[PDB]
């Protein structure tokens, strides 16, 4: 599948173009708990803080294995190309307290 | 020495309980069970996921953010057991607890605790 | 005159009557109010041990096998034990099986097995707390951290994992009725969880009791008979709160130091913290002098206060590195204090502080001391 | 205190390796995890089959064939561990021979081990 | 402490360096003539641990988890590892699981997984020799006491287990060739065991070698490359019996202590109570002042001898409680000494006797020291 | 199954019918280690010494189950019934270099 991977690693914040869709994490938090976009559209991870974070989707979310996104450091970047529509919960493994999902229409 | 007295950081040795990167290290010390301040012995498999804490290095006078991050899948080393806790919250804040088995994220599911790598995440 | 000599000389006698020896299995003696458990996490070790004395005796009376981190509980009434516990199939790797074990109290024999589906527990040293019985001795329920917050329902008597409660960012686990528990969140808040046999559990949140900076410790102690939760803070504050009604009241704050004790050093540290002696309506806490990032290492000293008041009614001098208390819940209780470093639980009178025995050799680094309140 | 001066056997004291009838025992005495000198803990298999030793009894001068049986189905006790080797025959005379784990014949096949009892089952004279 | 001193410096530097620290899981160095396995039977514990040791430099460099009292082997070319052990299904109870598992000696990764039909391995004190690798290493023979004496066959190659072999009233297994192996008998004579793929096998017995009331140790040193068995009896007599052509040949016998020695008391002593260097034809024999019935209690010294006319070259005191021996199988040798009780493997020269470098906190109670003969 | 069992702990020997069926146990042998009898007899091992020994069939030889006889003590004795011709080995449980066979014809 429901997601391609742009990128394996986490990129620098500063790679990601002016118009790219962007959720923001800090003070433990995901800027938004319900991130809507198109198929067809990537959504880009951005930690602004020096505690790191990652995002992941559980098993049978994204495809049969989990995607357990790489923990980015501050200022790094990871993006999820989404290929179908449905609605797609992650949280951020350290810290299962930070939750989130992807809405794909 | 004193347990109870304020935690000293000192930069020339890995494997005592008093090295700067180790503040709040909660298990064994990977570098004794051959792995190495940063990376996880052979045969094991090394958590994504960790408690953090941020440690004051003596040497340059600058605070780190270290990742307690544990290598798993192995019975635990029994040696160069350490406890430290400086800034260690309790459970309801896990970003910054240590009693917790942080092998989230190994491979191959592997969730027993074998040792604990100190590498540095950031400043601060 | 120790055991081992009265055991030698009771030999002597059975062989000069010429009786013959006819090995057999024993029965532990019925739990009373002076059987403790110690539990050793072994300092992380993929198995680990239980071990069942009779703290009036000061002996060993049985021993429990468990794996990985497990958690002990004890019915209030005597009738059993039981723990959650995690095993693998070639020693800590492989498939994890966890799963829940209910002891015969007495012969110590296992009575149900329940397997928990998807590995569900919390892998954390070992907060007693963390999994728990209903008052009405039917139900477990434990905490799975991991990858979201969740309660487990496990089914005592119909020998069954029942299901997981999705609960919010909350953790440990206070039952007040059989189908009710409390946690405590990460905004400092308490929430109440009210559970059936199908459906979304109901949740529904006290006030934030405490400041963001205000840590409590790991260890709350916790009656369920007098619905009283006794939560310290890392400066000696005690928070306690009222669950008997089956909705959270929050009772008067009390400090167990004095200001010129906490500006002289003194801090609250250890494992097991704190006890609560029920009848008495007393609380224990270990303190000693420390830095304030010292939390975790052990204790010479407990004081010892009225839980209405918070004054001072003792403050004992241990004689030992204790890094873990509690009491039994009878009427001239004794103190248990468990020496993490030593691998010994010491045996204290309750009232005088005095040492009146101690049990050793129990094993690597035993951590967690568990009594019935049988009253 | 001396590990390899000779084995000097009391009759008082049955949780100390020094115990007369401990002459030939290797593991833990049951008795320091709630067994007895010759009864076995709560929980734990009793085996049927042993190594076996005569030892010299202080108190009334005779010897007598102690049988080494374990309890089973349990992880080693770690408490009072001892290890005495009175007579004690390498592993082609099993009869005698102490490193075995002599668990045979217990409950449930129970074969991990936990503790020794020390049971008088004969006159050695 | 210059290693753990070294690795503080050397991340100094990575760090002034502004290196990033990027956490992978590393591969122990290639096997080499100084690497050293220390095996820890953790006085009869459900789980064991074997730790890697570079004895050159003094440090662990890699750990293997094992089940109850296993058997470890390991490939003298330095091709790989193994061992034979047992789990149970509830820590020590439940059902067993008797198996084998081969390991990479650089990943230390399981790379066979062969499970034993009837839980048939002898659960004992662990003796080398009871489980052993054949000379080209294809196949694990392992031996069965129970109900009746048996050794097992393990394909390591096919990674497959074979079959069960009858065999006489005998103990321990020296191979020689893929299907020929020598055993110990109750009547003191050595059995010939050799077999094929399908069938009884062909047993050979020799002359009764010594007789009934002289004791040979359960852990005698044996030399596959040599073909040289190595036998110490309780009074530090040495039986030497060469295997080389696949038939048993007896050497002359020749004591290792002298009879001035032995009127005043000194006999061998220990667990791994002698080693054997296969290039310089040289015994190491654990020996002290001690009653007879004590020939398991640690010793103080190590007496090295000639192996062809007896000569005694050297006599070290080492300076610690010593209850096992093994040598490197290079050119200018180390002797390695484990104390079960100071959980110490200490490192000397095997030339002048002198302790280099010692590991400490190898688990409970190690006992177990192998080395490959790589040259 | 091929055999019942008289007495399921062992018994005063002095409590054995003379011209009973016996095999004694001494020197950590079966005094008779090849033994004769008939569809029906019984049969009746005796302990001569004070080493405990047992006798011992694996799974398949009586029955499906392995009988496993208690340990007999100096003078005690132990019975079996043996109701099916045929061979049927034994050994003793810590000592299985004690071997031993009653043929039943
Ligand atoms: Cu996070
Ligand atoms: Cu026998
Ligand atoms: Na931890
Ligand atoms: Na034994």
């Amino acid at each position: 599948d429901k997601a391609t991977i742009p990128s394996e690693s986490p990129f620098a914040a500063a790679e990601v173009a002016d118009g790219a869709i962007v959720v923001d994490i800090a003070k433990m938090k995901y800027e938004t708990p319900e991130l809507h976009v198109k198929v067809g559209d990537t959504v880009t991870w951005i930690n602004r803080e020096a505690m790191p974070h990652n995002v992941h989707f559980v098993a049978g979310v994204l495809g049969e294995a989990a995607l357990k996104g790489p923990m980015m450091k501050k200022e790094q970047a990871y993006s999820l190309t989404f290929t179908e529509a449905g609605t797609y919960d992650y949280h951020c493994t350290p810290h299962p307290f930070m939750r989130g999902k992807v809405v794909v229409e | 020495t004193d347990p109870r007295a304020k935690w000293v950081p000192q930069d020339n040795d890995i494997q005592a309980c008093d090295y700067w990167r180790h503040c709040s290290i909660d298990g064994n010390i990977c570098d004794c069970s051959g792995g190495s301040l940063t990376n996880c012995p052979p045969g094991t498999k090394l958590a994504t996921a960790s408690w953090v804490a941020s440690c004051y290095n003596p040497t340059d006078g600058q605070s780190y953010l270290i990742a307690y991050r544990d290598c798993c899948g192995y019975n635990v080393s029994g040696r160069c057991p350490c406890l430290n806790t400086e800034g260690e919250l309790p459970v309801y804040r896990p970003e910054f607890a240590n009693d917790i088995i942080w092998c989230f994220g190994a491979e191959d599911d592997a969730m027993t605790y074998h040792c604990t790598i100190s590498p540095i995440v950031g400043k601060a | 005159e120790t055991q081992g000599q009265a055991a030698a000389r009771a030999a002597a006698a059975d062989l000069a009557a010429g009786q013959d020896d006819e090995p057999r299995i024993l029965e532990a003696p019925a739990p009373d109010a002076r059987r403790v458990y110690v539990n050793d996490p072994a300092h992380f070790a993929a198995v680990t041990q239980q071990f069942v004395i009779d703290g009036e005796a000061g002996r060993v009376i049985g021993m429990i096998d468990g794996g990985f981190l497990p958690n002990p509980v004890v019915a209030d009434d005597g009738s059993f034990i039981a723990h959650a516990s995690t095993v693998f199939s070639r020693i800590a790797r492989g498939e994890r099986t966890d799963y829940v074990e209910v002891f015969d109290p007495v012969t110590l024999l296992p009575t149900a097995d329940i397997e928990l589906p998807d590995a569900p527990r919390f892998l954390v040293g070992t907060y007693p707390w963390m999994t728990s019985l209903t008052p009405d001795g039917k139900t477990l329920l434990f905490y799975q951290f991991s990858p979201a917050p969740a309660v487990g329902v496990v089914d005592l008597e119909g020998k069954a994992f029942k299901r997981m409660l999705d609960v919010p960012d909350c953790y440990h686990i206070f039952p007040t009725a059989p189908d009710t528990f409390f946690m405590h969140c990460r905004d400092g808040s308490l929430a109440k969880v009210a559970f059936g046999t199908e459906g979304t559990p109901e949740i529904t949140h006290t006030e934030v009791f405490h400041p963001e900076d205000e840590f409590l410790i790991n260890h709350p102690a916790y009656s369920q008979k007098a619905g009283r939760l006794v939560w310290p803070t890392y400066t000696g504050k005690i928070h306690q709160i009222d669950l008997s009604s089956g909705d959270a009241k929050f009772l008067p704050a009390v400090e167990a130091l004095t200001e010129a004790e906490r500006a002289d050093g003194w801090r609250p540290g250890g494992w097991q913290q704190v006890a609560y002696h029920r009848a008495l309506d007393r609380i224990y806490l270990l303190v000693d002098q420390r830095d304030e990032w010292r939390h975790k290492t052990a204790s010479r000293f407990v004081v010892v206060l009225d839980a209405k008041t918070g004054e001072r009614l003792a403050k004992f001098e241990m004689g030992h590195e204790i890094d873990s208390i509690n009491v039994s819940q009878d009427e001239k209780p004794l103190l248990y204090a468990l020496s993490t470093g030593d691998k010994t639980l010491y045996i204290h009178d309750a009232e005088s502080g005095e040492e009146l025995r101690s049990v050793n050799q129990l094993g690597h680094g035993p951590q967690v001391i568990t009594t019935a309140d049988m009253g």
